């Protein structure tokens, strides 16, 4: 089936610490792969997943260089914002990013994805077009005519089309270990459960309540809802719907 | 791989 | 201030037996600001060594994370949740419910 990678990166200012915390996280297939951490001891791209173990040592200099710019880049930004907003000082903001790219089961891009949250907020975006901008408010009118008067778009662009797939059809080659292997649901009644799948969407029923589909820690995901009345599964990985009762 | 930004905000 | 409420699960990796060794896990969702304060008690009692996994936020932009630590489930015992966040005045607190 289709295939994706994203980093979720955060900075958080703070009152008194002149940097703000800053954390990014990776994730193909939905499944996270690599992070990055700025409390942490002394802070780099640790891998969080044992299939890229096999990036050697030079890859991670790399990433965890790139994560060092971030931080700068977050940082001034976090302070550019403030004044557009007229935040006084001593305060708490919070600044996200998210980027990535989607491939479909043949292998190519379908689209890719930059997006930016001042306070939890939509703040700009980029367009499917990967070359223009929509702007939430009256602030983010500013970034976007610094940001059109600057040739940003295709900067990104040329990462997502290019380097983003790149990347991603190398990080499917070398672990299917736990992705492209996916395993499916186990159900019981007790509410009807579903357990063990991946990936993580999935479809109950009762014919003749939702709980929200939850890690169980494991890589793996659950959910649930509650003669005549019988339960189906949907899903991604069944060769065929389940259907039961028992009990 | 992580993307890298350029401009500020 | 921008804020946003904690939605929180208490549940079990497996279904629990008694005696058998397992996993509790407190998944927390939907909050805002991202500072937050998550413990796992047995009887009252704050368990000792609960990993933080995730910290990351989903596309609507709010929060999530997972909380977990190992257990032998018992029926002679109680198991929770107990969250601190600043949306929330007092810390919130959520039973294990073994059929849930």
């Amino acid at each position: 089936g289709p295939h994706s990678m994203r980093y979720f990166e955060t900075a958080v200012s703070r009152p008194g610490l002149e940097e703000p915390r800053y954390i990014s996280v990776g994730y193909v297939d939905n499944k996270e792969f690599v992070r990055f951490d700025s409390d942490a001891e002394n802070p780099r791209y640790e891998p969080r997943a044992p299939w890229m173990e096999q990036e050697g040592p030079e890859y991670w200099e790399r990433e965890t260089q790139k994560a060092k710019g971030q931080e700068q880049w977050f940082r001034v930004s976090l302070r550019n914002l403030l004044g557009y907003y007229n935040q006084s000082a001593g305060g708490s903001h919070t600044l996200q990013q998210m980027s990535g790219c989607d491939l479909g089961s043949d292998w190519r891009l379908l689209r890719g994805y930059l997006q930016f949250a001042y306070e939890g907020r939509d703040y700009i975006a980029l367009n499917e077009d990967l070359k223009t901008w929509t702007a939430a408010d009256m602030a983010a009118q500013i970034t976007r005519r610094k940001w059109e008067q600057s040739g940003a778009a295709e900067h990104y662009k040329a990462y997502l089309e290019g380097e983003c797939v790149e990347w991603l059809h190398r990080y499917l080659k070398n672990g299917n270990a736990t992705l492209l292997r996916t395993d499916s649901p186990k159900a019981h009644v007790t509410r009807c459960w579903a357990l063990g799948f991946y990936p993580a969407d999935i479809t109950l029923t009762w014919q003749l309540e939702l709980v929200e589909t939850r890690p169980a820690g494991d890589g793996t995901f659950q959910k649930w809802a509650s003669q005549n009345y019988t339960c189906r599964v949907y899903h991604e990985g069944l060769p065929e719907p389940l259907t039961l009762r028992w009990e | 791989a992580s993307a890298e930004n350029m401009e500020t905000m | 201030m921008i804020q946003k409420t904690p939605q929180i699960q208490v549940y079990s990796r497996h279904p629990p037996e008694n005696g058998k060794p397992n996993i509790l896990n407190c998944y927390v969702t939907q909050f805002h600001p991202p500072h937050i304060e998550i413990q796992m008690l047995k009887n009252g009692k704050k368990i000792p060594k609960v990993e933080m996994s995730d910290m990351s936020f989903s596309k609507d932009w709010s929060f999530y994370i997972l909380a977990h630590t190992e257990f032998t489930p018992t029926e002679t015992d109680t198991y929770a949740c107990r969250v601190k966040h600043d949306s929330m005045a007092e810390p919130k607190t959520v039973y294990w419910d073994r059929d849930m």
